[PDB]
């Protein structure tokens, strides 16, 4: 299964909220987990089930589905969320995933 | 005016988890003489007008299951002798007399000391390992393969393997629904559903690749799996038609009792009478081929009609489950099932499966403990069905339509629940509350 | 006659008309692993049975299939006509559609009960 | 008084005349060999008693050491006079002689119960 | 008209099977402290107009019961030091130091090496063994005699054999039905019937031809035996009047504790102070005499006035049937009892019985393990009523009327049959349904 | 409301008016030790609330909070005035100063519910 993400790079000030969009090309029930990467550093979970929140996650993480249209919602961005956004599906990783920079 | 009423032995039930015991109909590993006998006849009611979800996967009756069979697995074992000494320096020759030429080295003559009836006095005795067994250490000197990572029990010789069919049933206050619908998936409503004390024969058959001595599908080859999506969940087939498979261990096999201690018992494998020749499963090539086209036919439907499918072999693993591993007459075979599962689909011959024996089983991965198999005297032969299939898909390339099917298992509660995938368990609930212009005096 | 849960699918008449056979499947060795889950399967049984029992006789109902109170129907619970109920529904469903309003309607049965006997006693009395 | 089956060999009606000795008696640590065989036989008991209460129940009858019903008997079962049956007869031969009959005999019991009850439930509602 | 009304409570009961929890009135081997307490007052009520039909041969209760006494034994012995190293080579020598006539190489001297606390570390020591204790190996080398068929487990010397009294106690809905008749042949229907809560004082006393400390018949001595006429049935005898025995042994015995490893200690025999006698038992001749002359009477009975009965010894088998056998004070006692059944019978002295002493003990011949009993310090003595008999006819031409009759036993159920002889398990059914003139309201 | 034992303390009227809150708390997995004592405190709950049921059945009492018999008051177990004891009282002294009378009351009670419904039998005969 397909697997796209969009847009590929953004760039926000601090605080702001912003969020990131994960496409899938059939119905992957809510099997959407989400993985930041900050630069140089290994990946970590984020979110599971595309709506549940990992082990250390603050709150102000958030993720929701609309059909087979997948969504990470971000508030009052802070520094550390620089980085790269992944949304895993199975076996499938979409792309380029989306960099996340300070404006 | 209204009034409310209570109803007591209303027909209303609610799922639930609960305790299942056995009923069923020499000692076994699985104490069926424990069991309470069942009914001669057992009490079927249909359930018209009733339409029930049912779902294998949050089934509770697998897990419940599964436990049993391993708590049985681990008694079994309990009043059996412990083969501690035999954890000792082995001197291995290759046996090479009358052996053909595919067991060049899979048997290993070796000769040990070991512990006699008097603690102080010892004997140097000899016995035939099979290679899987033993491992080298760096004539050459070697080991149980055990011996670094667990402590084995000798499976008692008496017990049998043998798998009687046993009847999962629910105590009062509690149902068992049976789905009748020959086309049921798995997943989903049942509109046919019909309730039961308990469920029919269920044979505890420990297989890994193929479901042997199962129960077939009413009408066609089916296809379950909770997400066929995940190229990770095994995909349950089961057949409409049973395929035949023998195998044999055609060396003529001698029990040597070694004594290694007071009423302690290790028997040994003796020297074979005759040639030594290779364990080989048989199946019919043309009946093979009809049941892997009806499985293929079905199995385009979840996928499409232009897709290519194709069998391959296990793609790596340990033993068990790169094999088709199964218990036959007390002995344990890893057969080597390439030839199955090669052929490629586009829109009197017998296949051999040259298997491989083991007597060091390590079932359920246990830490510490594993098992010794007693030889069997004699040449075993056991006549099986093929009822089934656990299949695992690879993930493609998102370019082409070779859809690649591989066999699994290993978890056996997959392999188990091929036969509790249309029971489900539910709690009566007799109490019920409804208006009616009653009033009470 | 058509046994345990027979009439399950059946509307609620034609499933008042038998609760006998549903009432009489509710009740009906070493320490090995099946031994111990008969026991305690045994036990379960025997304490559900007697669960239903005490909630029965709390009510003023014990020893009768079918009993009738004096605690007014809400109409909150549901407002569906008699003949609809009776005729056009069975009791699976009539369970999922009033499952969060029982246990007011148990503790209503509790009061109009232990205050219907205490009535008839201080008339009993007198 | 006599005591538990204390009037076994007696009459009938003496017999009758003293249900209650028997009447109370059908109901009254590690995992060892003592300990196990108590505990089964404690659930043995309680689940044997509870089996004839509910046997009881279900005929409208509970709490009533003797309660009549409404089936006729038919004389196929027995067609002794009364006064040689109530006088010159123990229970011992009586169960010993209506063994067989005894599951028809319940099931017209539970029948005629239900059937008694709903009508009483329709004359309540009218 | 008539109706049917139902009853509850009624007298009514039946032939059932059930399980029978104990109660009684050191910590000992039957774990009567496990026992409920039982009643001061037994409450016993009397069944008059009532005849019950009785069959000791097809009680469950002596079933039970053995199966409840050989899993106490087994239990009180998993708690106890596993005597695996002394299965070790031994070098005896005869005990010729202070010993008589009789006692000649009956006690052996044995040396071996044995392991100490420290595992590395050996250790040499000597114990005394019976001469049915230790086999020769083909001064001279010997073995413990089980160490090449059985594990050896010692009995914990803190725990006692001395049988406490047991009653064997019914449920609740479950009643006891005691035969009153003095006169109850062992079978067939019994007039004076009385029901019980439970039995009276039950001691497992442990014995093979004559019974121990049992109970007596009232009136006369009975002989009870399904199928006479059947000559491999062993014969009940009942004695009306107790047959007191006296048995000893002389040896002032030294327990010598030694340390086999960590917290394991193996209790051995010391030497013997004193002179070395021979361990024997004593009846009186003139008493003897009479309860045999009470046993033949009431023997002719079901063969025959004319008829002669004789009694010879027991015939050829193993030690604890050729031999009457039995415990004494933790001490297993193999006693010779040929001068009690020696003499014929036609139409202050005392009889010495000469008795050997075994300590491996392999009771209900279990396969794998066996028992050794610790050594008692100091001299035992025991006081025991001779209450029964187990008599085995002998078949013969049919020209002859010499009836010879032998002890018998080792069945223990044989020895227990003869004290659940009287009772009987019921069911207690108490719905009945009876014709009256009364028409539910 | 006040719970589980909530009116202990309380007059004889007070506890009366809720014996039901105490009566529906008189009833409410491997070898393991917790396992064990669970699995022997449950059938202990299950025994002492079924004794209790038993002894109500038999006097003719089941099924009911509060039942009125035919057995006169001897008076010598106690002479207190009505008033005394239904407002001045607990229920804790009120056992407390007749746990030796108390089985000859139930003696009572149980051979007067028996003849009572042997009385009934002969008038639904007749
Ligand atoms: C699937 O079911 C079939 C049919 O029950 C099983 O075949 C049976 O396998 C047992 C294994 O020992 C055979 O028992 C042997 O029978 C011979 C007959 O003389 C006897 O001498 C041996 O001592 C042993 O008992 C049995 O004959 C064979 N066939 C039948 C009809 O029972 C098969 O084993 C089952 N599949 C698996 C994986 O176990
Ligand atoms: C039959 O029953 C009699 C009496 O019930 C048994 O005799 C008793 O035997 C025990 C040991 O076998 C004696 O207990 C021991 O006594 C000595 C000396 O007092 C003491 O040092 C020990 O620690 C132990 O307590 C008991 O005194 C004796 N009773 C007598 C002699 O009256 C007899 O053993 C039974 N027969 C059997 C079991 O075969
Ligand atoms: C194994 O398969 C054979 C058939 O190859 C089964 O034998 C009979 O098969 C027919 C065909 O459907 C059934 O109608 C019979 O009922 C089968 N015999 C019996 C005794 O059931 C055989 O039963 C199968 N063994 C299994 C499933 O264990
Ligand atoms: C793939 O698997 C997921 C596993 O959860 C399925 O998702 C659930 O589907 C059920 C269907 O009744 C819903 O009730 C759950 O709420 C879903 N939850 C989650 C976590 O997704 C999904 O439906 C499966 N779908 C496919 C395409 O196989
Ligand atoms: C499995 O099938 C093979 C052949 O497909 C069998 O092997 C032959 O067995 C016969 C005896 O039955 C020999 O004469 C032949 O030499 C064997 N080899 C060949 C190539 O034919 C084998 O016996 C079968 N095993 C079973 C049925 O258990
Ligand atoms: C497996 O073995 C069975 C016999 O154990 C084979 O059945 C035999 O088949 C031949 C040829 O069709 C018949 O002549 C025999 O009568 C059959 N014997 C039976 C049914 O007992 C079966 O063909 C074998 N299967 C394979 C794949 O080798
Ligand atoms: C699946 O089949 C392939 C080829 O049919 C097997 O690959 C062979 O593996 C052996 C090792 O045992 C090599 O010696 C061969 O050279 C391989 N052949 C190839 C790569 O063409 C593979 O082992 C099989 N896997 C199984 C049976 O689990
Ligand atoms: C299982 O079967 C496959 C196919 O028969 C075996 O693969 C062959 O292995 C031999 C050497 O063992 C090679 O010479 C062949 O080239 C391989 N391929 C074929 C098609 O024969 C495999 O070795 C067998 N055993 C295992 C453990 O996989
Ligand atoms: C059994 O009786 C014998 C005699 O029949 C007793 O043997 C005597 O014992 C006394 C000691 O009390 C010695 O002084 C005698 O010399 C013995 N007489 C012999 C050996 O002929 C024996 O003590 C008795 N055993 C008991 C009572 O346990
Ligand atoms: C067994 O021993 C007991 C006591 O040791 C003997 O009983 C004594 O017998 C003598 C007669 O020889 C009397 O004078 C004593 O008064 C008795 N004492 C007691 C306590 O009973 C008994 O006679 C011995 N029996 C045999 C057969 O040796
Ligand atoms: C029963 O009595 C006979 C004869 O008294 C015993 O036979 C003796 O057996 C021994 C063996 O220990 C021989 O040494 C004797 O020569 C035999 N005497 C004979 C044949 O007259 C027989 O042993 C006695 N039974 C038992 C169990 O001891
Ligand atoms: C049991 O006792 C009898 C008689 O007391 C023993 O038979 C005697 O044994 C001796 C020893 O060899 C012989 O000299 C006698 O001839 C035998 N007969 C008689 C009448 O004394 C018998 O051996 C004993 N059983 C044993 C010791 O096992
Ligand atoms: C194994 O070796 C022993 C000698 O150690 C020999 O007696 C026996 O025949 C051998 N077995 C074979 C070669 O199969
Ligand atoms: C013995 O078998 C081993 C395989 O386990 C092999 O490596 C070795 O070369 C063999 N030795 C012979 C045949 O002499
Ligand atoms: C047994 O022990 C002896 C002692 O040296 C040794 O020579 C022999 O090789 C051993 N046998 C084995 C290890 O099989
Ligand atoms: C046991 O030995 C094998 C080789 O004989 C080795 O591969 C394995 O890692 C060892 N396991 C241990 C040391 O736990
Ligand atoms: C099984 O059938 C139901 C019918 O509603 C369907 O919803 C479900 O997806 C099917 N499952 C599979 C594995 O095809
Ligand atoms: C196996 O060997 C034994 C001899 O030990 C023989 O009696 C038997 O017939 C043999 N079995 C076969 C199938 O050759
Ligand atoms: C199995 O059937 C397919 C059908 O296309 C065929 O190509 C293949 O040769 C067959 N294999 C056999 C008969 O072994
Ligand atoms: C698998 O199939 C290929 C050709 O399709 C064949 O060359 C190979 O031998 C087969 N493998 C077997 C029969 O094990
Ligand atoms: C099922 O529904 C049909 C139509 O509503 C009805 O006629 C039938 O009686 C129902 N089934 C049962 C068992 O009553
Ligand atoms: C026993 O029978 C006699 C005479 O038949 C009778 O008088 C007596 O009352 C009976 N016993 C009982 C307890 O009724
Ligand atoms: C030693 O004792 C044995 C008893 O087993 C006896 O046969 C042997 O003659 C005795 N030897 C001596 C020298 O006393
Ligand atoms: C047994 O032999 C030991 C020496 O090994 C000796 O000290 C002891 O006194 C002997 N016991 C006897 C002869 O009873
Ligand atoms: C103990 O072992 C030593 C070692 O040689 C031996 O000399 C002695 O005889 C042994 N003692 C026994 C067998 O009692
Ligand atoms: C054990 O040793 C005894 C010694 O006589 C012998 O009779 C018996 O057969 C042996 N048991 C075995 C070797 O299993
Ligand atoms: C016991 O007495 C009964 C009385 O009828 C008789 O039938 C039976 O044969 C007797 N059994 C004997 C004498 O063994
Ligand atoms: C043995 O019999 C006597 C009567 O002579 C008796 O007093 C004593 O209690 C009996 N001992 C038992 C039964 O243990
Ligand atoms: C046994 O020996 C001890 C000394 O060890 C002594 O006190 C006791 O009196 C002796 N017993 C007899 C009966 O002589
Ligand atoms: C037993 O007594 C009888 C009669 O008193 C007598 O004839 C017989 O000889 C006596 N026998 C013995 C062994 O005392
Ligand atoms: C058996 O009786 C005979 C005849 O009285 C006698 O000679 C013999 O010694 C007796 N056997 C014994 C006492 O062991
Ligand atoms: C406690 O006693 C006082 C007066 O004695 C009373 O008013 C009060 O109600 C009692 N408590 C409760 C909870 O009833």
């Amino acid at each position: 299964i397909q697997v796209t993400q969009s847009p590929s790079s953004l760039s926000a000030s601090i605080g702001d909220t912003i969020t990131v969009a994960c496409e899938v090309s059939q119905d992957v029930g809510w099997a959407v987990n989400w993985y930041h990467q900050r630069p140089g550093r290994p990946p970590y979970n984020l979110i599971y089930t595309a709506h549940n929140l990992a082990p250390g996650v603050a709150s102000r993480f958030r993720g929701s589905r609309v059909g087979t249209y997948f969504t990470l919602t971000i508030n009052n961005l802070l520094p550390e969320d620089v980085g790269t956004y992944y949304c895993q599906v199975f076996d499938s990783f979409a792309p380029g995933g989306t960099r996340v920079d300070l404006r | 005016n209204l009034w409310v009423t209570v109803y007591y032995g209303v027909p209303v039930w609610k799922d639930a988890e609960t305790t299942l015991f056995c009923a069923s109909d020499k000692h076994n590993v699985w104490a069926t003489h424990a069991c309470v006998p069942t009914d001669p006849n057992p009490q079927e009611i249909h359930l018209e007008n009733v339409t029930e979800e049912f779902n294998m996967w949050k089934n509770n009756m697998v897990e419940q299951m599964h436990t049993d069979i391993i708590s049985l697995w681990d008694q079994s074992l309990k009043p059996c002798v412990k083969l501690t000494p035999l954890c000792v320096t082995l001197q291995c020759t290759n046996v090479t007399n009358n052996i053909t030429d595919d067991m060049r080295g899979e048997l290993k003559n070796c000769s040990f000391n070991m512990t006699t009836e008097l603690r102080d006095k010892k004997q140097k005795v000899y016995s035939l390992f099979y290679r899987l067994d033993v491992v080298q250490i760096n004539n050459k000197e070697y080991r149980l393969i055990n011996c670094n990572t667990s402590a084995i029990t000798q499976a008692c010789p008496k017990v049998s393997f043998e798998p009687i069919p046993i009847h999962y049933c629910a105590p009062a206050g509690f149902a068992i629904l049976k789905c009748k619908d020959k086309k049921f998936n798995g997943t989903g409503p049942c509109p046919s559903v019909s309730t039961v004390q308990c469920t029919h024969g269920i044979k505890p058959v420990v297989s890994t690749q193929l479901l042997l001595n199962g129960s077939l599908a009413e009408e066609e080859v089916m296809i379950r799996s909770e997400n066929i999506t995940n190229n990770a969940k095994n995909i349950l087939v089961q057949f409409n038609t049973p395929v035949q498979i023998n195998c044999t261990r055609p060396n003529n096999n001698t029990r040597k009792s070694i004594r290694i201690g007071p009423g302690q018992a290790f028997y040994a494998t003796g020297d074979i009478i005759g040639d030594i020749r290779q364990a080989h499963c048989n199946v019919s090539k043309a009946t093979w081929n009809e049941t892997l086209g009806k499985v293929v036919k079905q199995l385009r439907k979840h996928f499409g009609n232009n897709t290519i499918i194709r069998f391959a072999n296990s793609s790596g693993g340990d033993l068990e489950v790169t094999t088709h591993s199964f218990n036959c007459g007390g002995e344990f075979f890893y057969c080597n099932t390439s030839g199955l599962f090669n052929s490629t689909w586009i829109s009197n011959d017998s296949i051999t499966l040259p298997c491989r024996i083991k007597q060091i089983i390590n079932m359920w991965q246990r830490i510490g403990q594993a098992m010794y198999a007693p030889p069997i005297q004699g040449v075993i032969r056991c006549v099986s069905n093929i009822t089934g299939l656990i299949l695992t898909r690879d993930g493609g390339s998102t370019n082409s339509t070779t859809e690649t099917f591989r066999p699994g298992g290993g978890d056996m509660r997959d392999n188990w629940r091929s036969e509790l995938y249309k029971y489900k368990v539910v709690k009566i609930e007799p109490l019920g509350v409804a208006p009616t212009r009653c009033k009470r005096r | 006659f058509l046994g345990f849960l027979g009439a399950a699918g059946s509307t609620m008449g034609a499933a008042s008309m038998t609760l006998t056979v549903q009432a009489r499947n509710l009740l009906s060795l070493k320490l090995t692993v099946w031994g111990i889950k008969q026991l305690q399967a045994r036990v379960l049984a025997v304490e559900r049975y007697l669960r239903d029992q005490q909630l029965l006789g709390i009510w003023g109902c014990s020893g009768k299939l079918i009993c009738c109170t004096n605690v007014p129907w809400n109409s909150s619970w549901s407002n569906r006509n008699l003949s609809e109920i009776w005729d056009n529904m069975t009791w699976l469903q009539w369970d999922k559609e009033i499952s969060n309003y029982t246990q007011i309607i148990y503790g209503l049965l509790e009061e109009s009960q232990n205050q219907q006997e205490k009535n008839e006693q201080d008339l009993l009395a007198l």
